[PDB]
């Protein structure tokens, strides 16, 4: 199955997509990360 | 006699220094993201089955 919208996977043979992790751009700042397309393997900061 | 006339004005002062241009627009372009490292190995195979049992040597005598 394609990974869901906010989930991603990198290793080819995998058993579960992992939720996108909040990117930390410094000290104590966490920006939520969300993928653009449905079946994706990388997380963008989902404010942009 | 009458008095002499005034002098003319001076010119019109100098324009101020033309400003320098803008930045060279953008540093280096897109930096390639980190790698998607790792790809594990395959589990070993199962073992084999055993052979069948040996028969029963069915012979005692004829008893005459």
């Amino acid at each position: 199955y394609k990974c869901p919208y906010d989930f991603f996977a990198d290793r080819p043979g995998v058993r579960q997509c992992t939720a996108c992790p909040p990117l930390d751009l410094g000290g104590g700042n966490l920006v939520e990360q969300c993928t653009e397309d449905l079946g994706s393997q990388r997380c963008k900061p989902c404010s942009l | 006699p009458p008095p002499p006339p005034p002098p003319p004005p001076p010119p019109g002062t100098p324009d101020q220094p033309a400003a320098p241009a803008a930045p060279a627009a953008p540093a280096a372009p897109a930096a390639p993201p980190p790698a998607l490292p790792g790809a594990p190995p395959p589990p070993p195979p199962p073992p084999p089955p055993p052979p069948p049992g040996v028969p029963p040597a069915a012979a005692a005598a004829a008893a005459a």
